[PDB]
């Protein structure tokens, strides 16, 4: 599924801190109108968190991320972003970004301790 | 088997109710929430089908019901013979 | 896979489309003469028809395209989601 | 698939013999409507060598055994019947009945020497 993704921007972080995460789309100059967000625990289907479409920027978010989480995408850049405040232990999971017909990339781990 | 419901796009002889009962069972699965699921539909169900049901979809215009849809789509793709085979 | 044609049964809520072409690609793999696959045609294809494919076949009577008779059957089976889902 | 098969009647003959294959159905009083017979030959597909319809007994035939084989089928015994004569060595195959929705029975060696 030709364009390819990659995530960046995970790591470890203390509860209540903040990350935020790229994916960078490459083989086109641009990207698919909806993109999203999924996360991944050991154990659990990935989730659908966040997406958003191009046009209007509308979004929506899951529950459990509302008022914490902002997904963006740069249409100038082909890269899309989520933005991780006020993160909590129950936060901690893979987290990889998606395009419609792209192909997955390899996600970034996000910890968050306490 | 996963697929994202992203992913689902209609075929160029698909009949429109075999792509409608693929979308819908691969957003049955997504684990997300119901908000999320409905801001999928309206966002990837008459975009993502295929050009000719596009086309009748768009002539329709706003607020049809899936019945509706279904039966303006019905003529396009599916089985390609249309004489009689008997 | 492989299956035999005298097997393909449409399903209650399969589309008469689908069933079409699960008819079509099955005696397609069958092997065997165009003569036998013609009688094979004539005689299973509205005999293994849903109950409600047959009412329809029916009351349209001998001599149809194909064409003619998957749009009287579109209307059966298929999505079940009727009302506005948008 | 409920309706179990069960044939007989094969064997070892000389090109220019005959042979009688029965095909018992169990499990109902009746037989479906259209049954068909079958040749498998080792490494060949099965091949749908005959046919027949009940109600008006319409039977359909491959070229290769037109003139030679006759299918019949008796609803007061549940048997389907093929008689094959003037059998030739290119007849040796295990030939296998079938009924709409039934099992498939184990089949029954023809072997034609010369």
């Amino acid at each position: 599924a030709q364009v390819q993704l990659v995530e960046s921007g995970g790591g470890l972080v203390q509860a209540g801190g903040s990350l935020r995460l790229s994916c960078a789309a490459s083989g086109s100059f641009f990207m698919s109108n909806v993109m999203a967000w999924y996360r991944q625990a050991p154990g659990k289907a990935r989730e659908l968190i966040a997406a958003i479409r191009g046009g209007d920027m509308s979004t929506v978010y899951d529950d459990s991320v509302k008022g914490r989480f902002t997904i963006t995408r740069d249409d100038d850049k082909n890269i899309l972003y989520l933005q991780m405040n006020d993160l909590k232990p129950e936060d901690t999971a893979m987290y990889y970004c998606k395009a419609s017909g792209s192909s997955w990339g390899q996600g970034t781990q996000v910890t968050v301790s306490s | 088997s996963p697929t994202s419901i992203l992913d689902i796009r209609q075929g160029p002889k698909e009949p429109f109710r075999d792509y409608v009962d693929r979308f819908y069972k691969t957003l049955r699965a997504e684990q997300a929430s119901q908000e999320v699921k409905n801001w999928m539909t309206e966002t990837l169900l008459v975009q993502n089908a295929n050009p000719d049901c596009k086309t009748i979809l768009k002539a329709l215009g706003p607020g049809a019901t899936l019945e509706e849809m279904m039966t303006a789509c019905q003529g396009v793709g599916g089985p390609g013979h249309k004489a009689r085979v008997l």
